[PDB]
RNA sequence: AUCCUUAUGCACGGGAAAUACGCAUAUCAGUGAGGAUUCGUCCGAGAUUGUGUUUUUGCUGGUUUAAUUAUAA
């Protein structure tokens, strides 16, 4: 799910590639890469700086923010366990929608 | 079973589906690249003599096409 | 499209041409429900016909499930072919490879909203994945319908340049999408504004291809004009269509194309004074900027009576009846006129008898006698007419001009390349590039590659003798393929009885051989199959790839290099081993005997094509050259008589020094000529 | 400014498929083999020289 | 504005036209008073410096100098013109009158590839160079 | 390697789990492609039917555009051509015929018995 | 023959070569001159050659008059 | 600072072999070519993005895989594939150790 | 006399990168540049500022026929 905002591009700009290439990496190196993030869950309690800038609707502006590529592994890591164990224990109910 | 000619015979390329139901030909493969290489030589030092020696041919209709214009054995 | 806009039935009309005759189309004088551009409205299922499909096909399923279990089988994969495509969750999902750890993927839903925040490109469909649910819509169909319903690909294309080009049938081209080539021009260096003059093109190519229906009276109305030197008019400065144009005419090719034209008919009837009896032909002066002044004309070739000719009424060209008795007079003209049509008209006869019917007679066009032809062209289509008076012996013979004429011309031909520029399409033939003179130095790089020969697979062989004649026998062959790194060679001999019962054994033998690959690969461990596998013979493409299809990591490519691995079989060893053949088998080698120990795999492939080179050339008056020692040994273990490397200096002098002098016997080339590229490429082609 | 002699391209066995010297690429193809591996024998030898 | 240096005679005209040798000469014809003869004033005040390699910019009221009235046609408040090596650069902007300017352009990026783009023009001689941006309907 | 058509999760699990189980213990028809085409189909029906009129006999090549056609549509088509060039001595075509035309005990059997 | 040999010594590298030349080769008196000049008397690890070399540069750099006028 | 000058400059062309490989990066595959050639006449093969919207991928795959939905292996190109930027890398590497060496005192203890 | 080690220099072979590297009379900077954390501490050398190149440096690669002049009159 980092991946696919690229599957179409050609034309990869720069931080782009940076990020491709993390992807890549721990996407070839795992069991390192699950150490990096067990570790930055337990401990890691500061972060880069994240940055806006607004979508638009031409009606509602929206914000749009953007993270470091690490951080942004870790997360969706995190994230993904989070939704996957919440619906195995059944936490959310029905109506919740 | 068509033939072009101790002299062996190969089968001459010829692709699938273009060909399709067709006569077979067999050529020798020597004489195949040699005929060949003395047309497309032909070619090369007209080529040369025409650029060098800035000559316009005449050509036009009726040679350019008869430049696209360019035996049965029993085993 | 969403909207109720339909086809104004003037646009259904299209032409074709048959060497009989034009044929002409109207789909418009029947009158019917007019036509329609099909809309989205019906390509699409209200959501309850959906939801309504779920219940029952999901039902339909876990019922079959229980069924299949009631057996204690799994669902075959056969009842729910009966539909897929149906369902919310729909079914293809339930058969997708992956779904084992996409049971463990939840919560998309919520994510696919929120990616709104993540990142920026808007994600139009945010509420399915098409991994969990599948696919939700097929606009297939739409496709054919607007085809169709615009009255089939023909009278579509009647709307373009595309008979410009003058392919016959277009089913063999490609394409080239415009995105490609500008990307493929961004990776460079580009200012602001060079940047934004890459928007353009991939209109420019756009409006010439629409320039016939783009470019007409019932569109621009407006006023004409002409480009500067030719015979095309502009409704409107469509300022992109001219600059192509223009591009498209430079050199002052209009006339070019004229002159070539009337030059090639004079270069017929200069053939033909005999047969019809004519006194002389001339091609006549022209005022140099005739070919494209409209208004007037003057007429161009000119044509004379033994005593006379019987004239007819003008006629056209396909037309059969005559009446010579009309008739009878001395000398004729003709006329060449060049028309760029358009799809309003983009019929010329017509325009032929009016520029005929006018010209003749008028007052200011000047034609000796009121005896001539008209020929016209349609660049824009390809289209020709003459109507003319008439004689025996020429509408039998001047269509035949014309027809070998429209394949001929270098000028006609330099449009049909020129535009088909412009519009960059092209026919396709393979893409792969292949081994060059300039490309040769990549053999040698990493890759596991393999050469494959189908020259002597099939040999049936002739010699001269006292009596009947030609002493000819079906003969075990050779599928010669080799690793110029390793130089194990495979030959795969088949026998003659194999052949025996079959006919047409061209496309047989092509795929006993393409067979003879694929499992002469899967004789490989994957560590040790190859990359580039190099055919020889071009048509040996198509029939690799079937065989080859599982294996799509090998690419394949022909060469232009004529590679002298047939002369091999000149070898003692090797035509032993085939002509003893009794079955067909596989046999080993290493051509290189060792010289790799010696030397590297370079030199060594080096040398071994210069003797299978000459192999095709002094062949035994080479094979004196290998044996001119016999002090020297060939053993068991190899092929090739050991040497020094000095001997081998000596040997490879020698070599090298015949193919020149052979060469350049046979095609009278002295030697001393050559570059040393040009050598070389002697050496391989 | 011409002093010095110009400069020639190094050839290794590796880059010796490669180069477009005018020399006996393919023609000779083991007395170019002799060019080559006496140049790279040469150099390395003045190393060795040099050090001594 | 006062980056941009102003020319007081028809006299400062011509010598500046001639003595601009290797680079673009940008030159607007309009009145203080002009409303956008001040609102381009500013576009072209921006642009000054970042230019100033091939080009270079003056500023011209019709009211303190109206010689060339007459004979480049000056109407409008608001009239830019280009001129490189002494010859009238001619630009087809679809507005419909190919020679010199009229109208705003609003945008830094857009104004900077019209004088790029007329400056590479004229140094290969074409008289005609083909706008980046067909603003016509102005 | 974005090409986007390439992938499908399942295979790259497997090969994955095993380089990092690996890794620690040292340390002790996809859908996305879109259908096939029409014409292209009628390709592949045309150069299979050069490769069949090739050897009429000799099945592996009606096992080709047995199997090859099969894999994009199969339907009666498949069937009726496999039908066709058992017209018998190769176990081969019975092992693919029956495990295809099938689909009842009774026809299976059928498959089974004149097999036999 | 003039402009060539000029911007040939005008070459730093030459201008420098030349001024090599003169200078005794010796430890003792070179780095003599050294330390005259003020100069560390040894420089981490160097060799004698370098030591010299590395005067000739400290002369053209500062611009010094001759080793006769440092004396 | 001021915009350098439009004027267009005669290529140097210097084609090594070390140069060729930092090209391949910039310069489309051979594959990239593959796509961009639609094939006349005929609809594309076309994937859904992740947006679900179209990715042609016109030519990619020769006429005989589009019937068998081949995909391709072909040529996949090591040339161009992406890689850390430098300082990146360290953060990279770094971080991993680091955080190593803290699981191995979760290792120990 | 032999070896290892260390650093540096000249080299030879081989790989890697060319979003990298510079440069600067800049400015500071073990007399702390900068960072971390388990909050007890720990780590300890460049950062800033400006500036230039950066699909590159030098070189080298292939396609859009001389003059002279001779008859018996």
């Amino acid at each position: 799910d980092l991946k696919d905002v690229y599957a179409s591009k050609v034309r990869l700009n720069a931080s782009e590639r940076e990020e491709l290439a993390l992807i890549e990496e721990a996407y070839d190196n795992p069991h390192d890469t699950l150490n990096r993030i067990k570790k930055y869950l337990l401990t890691q309690r500061v972060f880069k700086p994240v940055d806006i800038t607004m979508m638009e609707n031409y009606q509602n502006i929206s914000p749009v923010y953007s993270v470091d590529p690490l951080e942004k592994i870790t997360d969706a890591y995190l994230d993904q366990y989070l939704w996957y164990e919440a619906d195995q224990r059944k936490l959310f109910p029905n109506w919740i929608k | 079973s068509y033939n072009i000619e101790d002299t062996i015979l190969t089968l001459k390329e010829s692709s699938i589906f273009d060909d399709t139901d067709s006569t077979e030909v067999l050529e020798n493969v020597k004489a195949a690249e040699e005929n060949a290489d003395r047309e497309k030589l032909r070619l090369r030092q007209m080529n040369k003599d025409r650029r060098q020696k800035k000559k316009i041919l005449n050509v036009s209709s009726l040679d350019i096409e008869e430049e696209e214009e360019g035996h049965l054995i029993i085993g | 499209s969403a909207s109720h806009i339909l086809i104004p039935a003037s646009d259904l009309s299209w032409s074709k041409q048959t060497d009989t005759g034009i044929t002409h189309f109207r789909a418009g004088m029947t009158h019917e429900d007019e036509k329609l551009i099909p809309t989205i409205f019906r390509y699409i299922t209200t959501w309850e016909n959906e939801f309504l499909d779920s219940q029952r096909v999901w039902a339909e399923y876990a019922t079959k499930r229980q069924e299949a279990i009631q057996q204690n089988r799994r669902l075959a994969f056969e009842e729910l072919e009966g539909s897929w495509d149906r369902g919310i969750p729909r079914i293809s999902t339930l058969f997708q490879r992956d779904r084992h750890t996409l049971a463990y993927d939840r919560g998309h839903r919520i994510r696919r909203e929120f990616k709104q925040y993540s990142l920026e490109r808007n994600s139009p469909f945010w509420w399915t994945n098409s991994h969990h649910d599948g696919k939700l819509w097929n606009l297939n169909a739409y496709r054919t319908d607007v085809i169709q319903a615009l009255g089939g690909i023909e009278t579509i294309l009647e709307h373009t340049l595309f008979k410009g080009t003058g392919f016959n049938s277009w089913e063999g081209l490609f394409w080239e999408k415009a995105s490609g080539f500008e990307d493929s021009m961004q990776f460079k260096k580009l200012t602001h504004a060079q940047r934004t003059g890459l928007s353009q093109i991939p209109n420019r190519r756009f409006t010439l291809w629409w320039s016939p229906t783009i470019n007409r009276a019932n569109v621009y109305v407006g006023f004409l004009v002409q480009l500067d030197l030719t015979g095309i008019f502009l409704h409107g400065k469509i300022p992109t269509l001219k600059i192509s144009l223009i591009q498209i005419f430079r050199a002052h090719l209009w006339q070019k194309i004229h002159e070539s034209i009337v030059f090639d008919i004079c270069q017929i009837l200069d053939g033909e004074l005999d047969v019809l009896q004519i006194e002389s032909v001339t091609k006549e002066t022209v005022h140099p900027r005739k070919s494209y002044k409209m208004n007037s004309s003057a007429a161009d070739i000119t044509m004379e009576s033994v005593h006379e000719w019987e004239v007819s009424k003008p006629s056209l060209l396909h037309e059969t009846n005559d009446s010579f008795k009309g008739l009878i007079t001395n000398k004729m003209w003709f006329d060449v006129q060049l028309r760029y049509g358009d799809y309003d008209s983009h019929d010329i006869s017509r325009y032929v008898r009016a520029k005929f019917l006018d010209y003749t007679t008028d007052n200011v066009s000047m034609y000796p006698s009121p005896t001539g032809v008209m020929i016209g062209i349609d660049l824009a289509y390809n289209m020709y007419d003459a109507y003319g008076n008439w004689f025996n012996g020429l509408k039998p013979l001047i269509q035949n001009s014309m027809r070998t004429i429209m394949k001929a011309n270098p000028a006609l031909y330099v449009l049909r390349e020129r535009i088909r520029k412009g519009l960059q399409i092209y026919q396709s033939s393979v893409q792969e590039p292949f081994l060059n003179s300039s490309n040769y130095a990549e053999l040698f790089n990493n890759d596991i590659k393999l050469f494959v020969d189908d020259t002597n697979v099939y040999r049936v062989t002739v010699h001269k003798t006292f009596e009947g004649n030609v002493a000819t026998k079906a003969i075990n062959g050779c599928i010669f393929t080799l690793n110029p790194k390793t130089g194990h060679l495979f030959l795969k001999i088949i026998h003659t009885s194999v052949w025996a019962g079959q006919k047409r054994l061209s496309q047989l033998a092509k795929w006993k051989t393409a067979e003879e690959v694929s499992a002469l690969v899967r004789s490989l461990p994957k560590e040790e199959q190859p990359k580039q596998i190099i055919v020889t013979r071009k048509a040996m493409l198509d029939p690799l790839e079937v065989h080859m299809l599982d294996f799509p990591n090998i690419a394949i490519r022909p060469t232009e290099l004529r590679l002298p691995f047939s002369a091999a079989m000149s070898i003692d060893k090797l035509s032993d081993v085939v002509m003893k053949a009794t079955e067909p088998q596989m046999v080993l080698f290493n051509i290189y005997d060792d010289w790799l120990d010696r030397i590297s795999s370079y030199t060594a492939f080096s040398r071994l094509t210069l003797l299978l080179r000459a192999l095709k050339t002094n062949e035994e008056s080479a094979k004196m050259i290998l044996l001119s020692d016999p002090t020297i040994t060939i053993k068991s273990y190899h092929l090739w008589p050991s040497f020094t490397d000095e001997q081998w200096i000596t040997i490879e002098s020698q070599m090298r020094d015949l193919i020149l002098t052979e060469y350049g016997r046979k095609y009278n080339v002295n030697i001393s000529a050559l570059t040393q590229t040009e050598i070389k490429d002697i050496i391989l082609g | 400014l011409g002093l010095l002699p110009k400069p020639e391209p190094k050839v290794k066995l590796s880059n010796m498929m490669s180069v477009f010297e005018n020399d006996q690429n393919i023609t000779d193809p083991t007395a170019w083999e002799k060019v080559v591996k006496d140049q790279v024998d040469l150099r390395k030898r003045k190393h060795l020289e040099e050090n001594e | 504005s006062v980056l941009l240096p102003q020319l007081r005679t028809g006299w400062h005209v011509d010598q500046a036209i001639v003595t601009e040798t290797k680079r673009l000469v940008v030159i607007r014809f309009g009145r203080k008073n002009d409303r956008q003869c001040m609102i381009m004033d500013e576009l072209l005040s921006s642009i000054a410096e970042r230019v100033r390699n091939f080009a270079v910019i003056y500023l011209c009221d019709i009211d303190e100098v109206s010689d060339f009235d007459e004979m480049y046609e000056l109407t409008d408040p608001m009239t830019v013109m280009f001129f490189y090596h002494n010859k009238h650069m001619m630009c087809d902007f679809g507005t419909g009158n190919n020679n010199k300017l009229n109208f705003i352009v609003d945008d830094k990026q857009e104004m900077i590839d019209i004088l790029e783009t007329i400056f590479r023009g004229a140094r290969k001689n074409k008289g005609l160079v083909v706008s980046p941006y067909d603003y016509n309907h102005k | 390697s974005l090409i986007p058509g390439n992938v499908d999760l399942n295979k790259l699990t497997e090969e994955r789990e095993k380089l990092l189980q690996s890794q620690i213990d040292e340390n002790l028809r996809v859908n996305s492609l879109s259908d096939a085409t029409l014409e292209d189909l009628q390709k592949m029906r045309t150069i299979l039917k050069s490769y069949r009129k090739a050897d009429p006999t000799n099945p592996q090549g009606w096992i080709a555009s047995a199997r090859l056609e099969e894999k994009a549509r199969k339907f009666s088509v498949a069937k009726k051509i496999i039908e066709n060039g058992c017209q018998p001595r190769s176990s081969d075509i019975w092992l693919e015929n029956i495990r295809l035309h099938e689909s009842d005990v009774h026809y299976c059997k059928t498959l089974v018995a004149t097999a036999i | 023959n003039e402009s060539t040999a000029d911007i040939l010594k005008q070459l730093p590298h030459e201008r420098l070569q030349a001024v090599l030349e003169k200078i005794p080769e010796e430890d003792l008196e070179v780095r003599r001159l050294l330390s005259i000049l003020k100069k560390p008397e040894v420089v981490e690890n160097e060799d004698v050659q370098q030591r010299r070399i590395r005067l000739a540069e400290i002369l053209m750099v500062d611009e010094i008059d001759l080793e006769n006028i440092n004396n | 600072k001021a915009l350098p000058i439009p004027e267009d400059q005669p290529k140097k062309k210097r084609a090594g072999r070390k140069f060729r490989k930092y090209k391949e990066k910039f310069r489309l595959s051979h594959v990239r070519q593959l796509q961009n050639r639609m094939e006349f006449g005929k609809q594309e093969q076309t994937v859904l993005d992740s947006y679900g919207e179209e990715v042609g991928l016109g030519m990619s795959n020769t006429s005989l895989q589009q019937a068998v939905g081949a995909t391709s292996g072909s040529r996949r190109s090591a040339g161009n594939q992406a890689k850390l930027t430098k300082v990146m890398k360290h953060r990279i590497s770094e971080a991993n150790q680091q955080a190593d060496e803290f699981l191995i005192s979760l290792g120990h203890n």
